[PDB]
């Protein structure tokens, strides 16, 4: 649709080191923010996972005695059948 | 098979009498048990079986007073959907009586090799 | 995958998020948090057919603002023209 | 009033024979504008028929370089296509390649108020960095 057109441009910006805003309104503007500025800030890794799918933990062990997961917060995200979608924060415990 | 020794151990029993779980989840479940008692210094841990989820978890004051923490032993090969951590999350809140706090657990992991790795799972966007 | 993705993305970017979901990152995507206090200079973008014609009475702008078109070529490439008030 | 039909350069535009009146009329206000109240050093038409379309190529101060405007009605409406196709025209004509395609559009008000936009290819924030209120 002229909906493919947004995701050409939102995938480009995106290759090019762009962050989007405000950029789901499908028939509105949209925000488009240079990357350098933002990037060092504290943020999510997320991953798009679809709520029955089984979450191989094999990776998050790696993580876990590399030490590459420490200070980092890994999203969940998963809509549901709702029509909303669920957010699960994962982080890396000392104990 | 270097550890028939641990199926003595009066925690081990414990757990097993839940019957909730083979003999990979028994063991990782009293692995971490282990691990939470000795390699920290935790004041008190307890197991609890949630037989609808058919999960074994560790419910413990890693210092005494302070509020109760969810462990939940998996062996490294489980199946984690989205979808069951969410139920996980829910009975955590339950466990832990329904506090204040966002609901949390901590996935404890273990590897083949015994090794252990913690992980903090909590409802929402934390950093 | 795709329209999976983009209703977490419609999520994030209501609750006012960035993200960047570039190749690079895998089936990864990151998110940081918006910050409603602090302007940071970017570009209002817009998404059209390279054929549309856009109406010249629908066009606010400065040095932390631009205006940004987008639009998509048959060879995949998307070209970009940034419009700014002229102060002559 | 109708003394503008007369003028030279109005007169030289429709020599161009590129659009109609008001196109030509149009252009005639900016280039009026730039060179009465904006000061321009020279400001020159040119007609490119296969765009149909009147610039106005303009050096703004004696020394610097050229600099294209392209006058045109607020009814009127463009295309990014035809956009991109003036910025190669433009291109061409101030002879910058070197430079990102660049030009300014003149639009007219019905009321012949003249308001100024600078186009540019790709990504031109003045201050990418730029951190304000709000």
């Amino acid at each position: 649709p002229a909906h493919e057109l947004r995701y050409s441009i939102y995938r480009d910006l995106w290759e090019r080191g762009f962050f989007l805003s405000a950029a789901g309104k499908f028939g509105g503007d949209f925000l488009v923010y240079p990357g350098d500025p933002l990037r060092f800030h504290a943020h999510y890794i997320a991953q798009c996972w679809a709520p029955e799918d089984t979450i191989p933990l094999q990776d998050l062990v790696a993580a876990g005695r590399l030490g590459t997961s420490v200070r980092k917060t890994l999203l969940l995200c998963s809509p549901q059948p709702d029509g909303k979608v669920v957010y699960t924060s994962l982080q890396w415990a000392s104990l | 098979p270097e550890d028939a020794w641990m199926g003595t151990h009066p925690k081990y029993l414990e757990m097993m009498e839940l019957d909730i779980g083979d003999a990979t989840q028994v063991y990782v479940a009293f692995l971490v048990y282990l691990d939470l008692m000795e390699s920290k210094s935790w004041h008190e841990v307890n197991c609890v079986g949630l037989p609808e989820l058919q999960l074994i978890c560790l419910v413990g004051t890693e210092i005494e007073g302070e509020g109760l923490q969810t462990v939940v032993p998996t062996p490294i090969t489980a199946s984690l959907s989205h979808n069951r951590i969410r139920e996980i999350l829910k009975a955590s809140r339950k466990l832990q009586g329904d506090p204040d706090l966002p609901m949390s657990f901590t996935l404890a992991i273990v590897e083949s090799d015994s090794t252990i790795v913690y992980y903090k799972l909590t409802d929402g966007f934390m950093l």
